């Protein structure tokens, strides 16, 4: 049984590898060599935030490109006004070690979580004005790594227990739970359709789960380290995965394999964040070298570098409209570039 | 049956994953490049917009 | 002319040291600490006191006259005094910071911060500028840069330069470093040696000029012998050049930042 | 300037004042990370430091200064990822069952893993060898010998510069000093001085438990300042 | 959420009076307070404003010197002390909460108010004061202003308040952006100069007085008000 099952699993893995290799007609480079060069993208700092107290460890852009949510390691969420730089909201968290934060697509709810293993969703449009604990849901036996809102009543979350889960706000329980990975899930990213979402864990692989059914339709197994960041392509057919090996990889849902590996010899520090622009040409990735990089999703050439921060960049995000890019680092300073 | 249980679970997972269609990389790369060139003007990060739009 | 060459080489050493320290603490990312702020203050003070005190003396020794004119001489003399006073003020602030960090680590980790360092350095710089502004009204040529009023009338000012800018800072530095060595021995084998060398150098290099300016402000015959003034200038230049070397190059963080710049 | 924008600026200034009032306490407080396996007496330590939650924060005041100890005993086995967030903390208190020789190997492995960590490379790791009474009783009973697990224990000489406590048996002293020497060897390895361990023999009832935290954190901050303030 | 006002009554000319307002159901300090007067058989008129934490205070050019506003945050209360009360002071005063931030809705909750009887800013002018209409039809109230409310930031600083028989003015629109608790029947349109409030389907609860307000400059001025009856 165990031996025959192991042999069958090995044969299935070899068959999947052979099928993925047969469809590997060519690499993304051969086709992205004719496209004109993108040139240097020299982004300058338009805003400078000086409100955070501890290391900024999370961020996200809501439906409105003017409000920016950012979480600090002291248990504090801050919704900044990107345009006027003012502080729209300040939420003191009951958990000091917060590592994830997201802004609901309706602009009324904001999620957070971390080592507390309890995802807390606060409401911003409360009749009482003050920020209230809307839903402090629990059930995960591990630290929360990322949070993403699917609607005003459901939210997907990834915990250190190796299992992701879609919870319902009104019910406050798991709408659905996905099978556990080989390691702790570290990042999440929703597709434009909100039906499927790809998630990466400590194991060198990324699984594409479905919101309708709890099953990973695809499982990429290309990496040489633990994935710490992941972001979906604006179209939803591909997604970039970043690990601590200082190398990003663009996987595709249709081809079911890596398209291009963004890496450089002078970069030895791991990666912590990955994000795309509204078009997808510019792949932005935060590196532990106290600076962020921006490569060409097609050409893979170094398009720009952001060395404004002074500490390890923790997270970065592009606006829904692409007017600017926010970047939160461990220097307690979040910078908006454009 | 923990051992054989997870064995058969991963076996069924690999099976249902292999049944998913997989197109060549050329078509995927072409579609990605086309989608990128479609929204080129709508990407202020890629195309520097004038100071009047910021 | 050997004196001109000595002054020139000492000024060049000081200038290169200060410029390297500035490039190390400014163009670096992880230098946002109070100690680094005090170091930048001391560097931009002693460099302005070196370039503003080296080139005029070199020109006076080469050409034998003061060519900068009235406004030029006033400006350069004000810059020299401002730098010489800001050097001592920054040394005092840095000694107080070292004491608070060594003898009061718990309270230092809470009080000592980069914002408070900026506050303190800006305050001491403003006070030094306001104290040096007096030289704009009590200075004039005699063609060599001199004093419009007799040296006797300048006894209250120079006395302060010896009282609160030489005696007070020297006493503070020596007492603070003695307490630091006491706390280190009673829990650190080389830090005490570096602090003792710093104290000895500071004292032996700031005694000559601070004593000459004082004795000349009371004696009926101002001691203006070329050799003693040259020795005092050389001592001041050496002190200002070793400040960025004895306080920074003899440290682990500065060496790390240096190797980073040249990695 | 619009009126609503002025009101928003005033709200932002109020929020800044609030965040400054909060940062006051956040800075006047010291962060400590308590680590230890299930066999380790970290629970008894927290019970003694009384001067599905994956994190447990405990505030205790000693010598008129606060300490926020973070205990994590309700998470997965591996801790290479969630440990990164605990950088810049005051100290890391590692607990180990110095009496149970069976788990001593795993305790040393975990200590070496937490010490050679790339993110905690510049973070001191305080060491409390808890359960000294059980260790003494076991080494006196003679039924369990450390030689069975560690061959070096057979060729290990008692330190000459030791400081045996009053009333301690030679075997107890030798065993505790061998444990401390093993820990110090595992620590100094690739230490580089940026971070040093602080082995301390802690009993199960010794009220002077948080005093050890204070005495260790004082020296840790002193050493960290000697480098940042340009002393060493 | 409640704002209960008190302290009104009869006052002789030249006297004084402290109008109090107790707030509950929300963070009183987080919301700036506005004291707005309404003369008998007339429309609204802003009087005073106090920001959060008492960091900023403003009064109308006609009420400066006599009226002084204050707020006790520990008790979540607002006070307005009036001195040298004149004959025109006869009116009903209302306390309104307003929080200012992107996506907010200032002046969202109006208190019941209290009646007190005696014995160059932007002006809002409405064309019609009363429009007869029956249920089922749609209404289009117009509003004119002397200064363009379109600020350089692009925000339409226009507020619509619906006061029903016996109730206080209710917020309809704060910036075309519909207000909270108001059905989608009410909509706003127009440019920075002219404005239009459109009701697609009338109901028995819509009868009342609609007042327009500008918020470009701190000194406010309400319009004459358009009346809708059965």
């Amino acid at each position: 049984e165990l031996d025959q099952l192991r042999q069958e699993a090995e044969q299935l893995k070899n068959q999947i590898r052979d099928a993925r290799k047969a469809c590997a007609d060519a690499t993304l480079s051969q086709i992205t060599n004719n496209i004109d060069p993108v040139g240097r993208i020299q982004m300058r700092t338009r805003r400078t935030l000086r409100g955070h107290l501890a290391k900024i460890y999370a961020m996200h852009w809501g439906t409105d490109s003017r409000l920016l949510v950012s979480a600090s390691q002291d248990g504090k969420l801050i919704i900044w006004d990107s345009y006027t730089t003012n502080k729209v909201h300040a939420i003191p968290l009951r958990s000091s070690w917060v590592m994830t934060c997201a802004y609901a697509p309706s602009g009324n709810y904001v999620a957070c979580g971390g080592l507390d293993n309890i995802c807390s969703i606060y409401n911003l449009k409360t009749r009482e004005g003050n920020v209230r604990v809307s839903r402090e849901l629990a059930g995960h036996t591990g630290y929360l790594s990322c949070c993403r809102f699917l609607d005003d009543n459901q939210i997907v979350t990834s915990s250190g227990d190796t299992t992701c889960a879609l919870w319902d706000i009104e019910t406050g329980q798991q709408t659905t739970t996905f099978t556990g990975h080989t390691g702790d899930v570290m990042s999440l990213s929703l597709a434009p359709d909100t039906r499927l979402f790809v998630s990466g864990a400590c194991d060198a692989s990324a699984k594409l789960w479905d919101v309708r059914e709890g099953m990973c339709r695809q499982t990429f197994t290309g990496h040489e380290s633990d994935i710490n960041a992941i972001c979906f392509f604006p179209n939803g057919n591909a997604f970039a995965t970043g690990s601590d090996d200082a190398t990003c990889r663009l996987f595709d849902l249709r081809a079911d394999q890596e398209l291009m590996t963004y890496s450089h010899d002078n970069i030895i520090c791991g990666i912590t964040s990955v994000s795309f622009s509204k078009s997808g040409r510019l792949l932005l990735a935060g590196y532990d070298d106290f600076n962020c990089n921006v490569w060409d999703a097609l050409k893979a050439d170094r398009a720009g570098v952001l060395a404004g921060h002074d500490n390890r960049v923790s997270c970065l995000g592009v606006t829904d409209d692409g007017m600017a890019v926010a970047t939160g680092s461990w220097d307690s300073f979040l910078k908006i570039w454009n | 049956t923990a051992s054989i249980a997870q064995a058969r679970k991963l076996v069924e997972q690999l099976k249902m994953e292999a049944n998913i269609d997989r197109i060549k990389v050329s078509k995927a790369a072409a579609d990605l490049m086309a989608y990128c060139e479609a929204h080129a003007k709508e990407d202020p990060l890629l195309t520097p917009v004038p100071a009047s739009e910021n | 002319v050997v004196t001109i060459l000595l002054v020139l080489i000492i000024c060049g050493l000081g200038i290169v040291g200060n410029i390297m320290v500035v490039l190390v603490v400014m163009r670096t990312k992880h230098m946002r600490t109070p100690t680094n702020c005090y170091l930048v203050s001391l560097a931009v003070a002693d460099l302005m006191v070196l370039v503003a005190a080296g080139l005029p003396n070199i020109t006076d020794s080469i050409y034998g006259s003061w060519v900068y004119g009235y406004v030029g001489c006033l400006c350069i003399t004000y810059l020299q005094y401002l730098g010489i006073n800001a050097s001592s003020c920054s040394i005092t602030a840095f000694t107080i910071e070292r004491y608070i960090a060594i003898c009061h680590p718990i309270k230092a980790q809470f009080l000592c911060t980069f914002s408070r360092a900026k506050k303190i350095i800006i305050f001491v710089w403003a006070f030094t500028s306001l104290y040096c502004m007096l030289w704009f009204f009590l200075l004039d040529l005699n063609i060599s840069c001199g004093y419009k009023i007799s040296r006797n009338y300048y006894s209250p000012i120079y006395l302060m330069d010896f009282g609160v800018f030489y005696v007070v800072p020297m006493i503070l530095a020596t007492v603070l470093y003695g307490f630091i060595a006491r706390i280190l021995f009673l829990n650190r084998k080389q830090v005490t040696k570096m602090l003792a060398v710093v104290v000895i150098l500071f004292a032996l290099l700031w005694m000559p000029y601070r004593t000459l300016v004082v004795v000349n402000s009371f004696l009926s015959s101002p001691f203006q012998e070329n050799w003693f003034l040259l020795f005092c200038r050389i001592c001041i230049y050496l002190n200002s050049a070793i400040n960025p070397v004895i306080y920074n190059l003899m440290s682990q963080k500065f060496r790390a930042a240096f190797r980073k710049l040249c990695n | 300037l619009s009126a609503e924008d002025k009101a928003a600026v005033e709200r932002s200034k109020m929020i800044e004042k609030q965040l400054q009032k909060d940062k006051q306490v956040y800075r006047r407080t010291l962060r400590l990370l308590l680590l230890g396996a299930d066999n380790s007496g970290k629970s008894t330590i927290v019970k003694q430091m009384r001067i599905t939650s994956g994190i447990f924060e405990t505030k205790f005041q000693v010598d008129k200064v606060n300490f926020h100890m973070f205990d994590v005993g309700a998470q997965r086995d591996e801790r290479r990822k969630w440990i990164q967030c605990f950088n810049d903390v005051t100290a890391i208190i590692f607990v180990v069952d110095s009496s149970d020789y069976n788990r001593l190997q795993e305790a040393l492995n975990d200590f070496k893993s937490i010490w050679n960590n790339r993110w905690l490379r510049t973070i001191s790791v305080i060491l409390f060898l808890n359960k000294q009474d059980l260790l003494a009783e076991k080494v006196l009973a003679g039924k369990s010998k450390i030689e069975d697990y560690f061959p070096e224990f057979a060729r290990y000489t008692t330190p000459e510069d030791a400081t045996p406590e009053p009333g301690e048996d030679p075997r107890v002293t030798r065993a505790k000093y061998f444990i401390r020497k093993e820990f110090v060897d595992i620590s100094t390895a690739s230490g580089d001085g940026r971070h040093i361990c602080y082995p301390h023999f802690t009993c199960s009832v010794d009220t002077e438990n948080a005093r050890r935290i204070f005495n260790d954190c004082k020296d840790i901050i002193l050493q960290m300042n000697l480098r940042e303030y340009n002393l060493v | 959420v409640q704002l209960v006002e008190s302290g009104g009554g009869l006052v002789q000319p030249g006297g004084s009076r402290k109008l109090s307002c107790s707030a509950s159901g929300f963070a009183f300090s987080s919301f700036g307070m506005h004291w707005v007067r309404q003369a008998p058989e007339k429309g609204l008129e802003w009087v005073a404003y106090i920001s959060s934490g008492s960091g900023t205070i403003y009064y109308a050019d006609t009420v400066k010197g006599r009226f002084t506003i204050s707020r006790d945050d520990p008790k979540n209360t607002l006070f307005l002390q009036m001195t040298s009360l004149r004959s025109e002071d006869t009116a009903m005063y209302y306390c309104v909460r307003s929080i200012y931030y992107y996506g907010s809705s200032p002046f969202d909750f109006w208190g019941q108010g209290t009646t007190l009887t005696v014995s160059a800013d932007i002006v809002m002018t409405q064309a019609t004061s009363s429009v007869p209409v029956t249920p089922g039809e749609s209404v289009s109230i117009s509003c004119r202003s002397s200064k363009s409310l379109l600020h350089s930031n692009g925000n339409t600083y226009l507020y619509w308040f619906l006061q029903r028989p016996g109730q206080s003015p209710q917020l309809l629109i704060y910036r075309s952006n519909l207000a909270s608790g108001v059905p989608d029947r009410f909509s706003g349109s127009g440019s920075g100069t002219a404005f239009t409030l459109t009701i697609s389907r009338l109901e028995a609860e819509d009868v009342g007085v609609y007042y327009c307000m500008q918020h470009l400059e701190y000194p406010l001025t309400f319009g004459a008000g358009t009346k809708l009856e059965l």
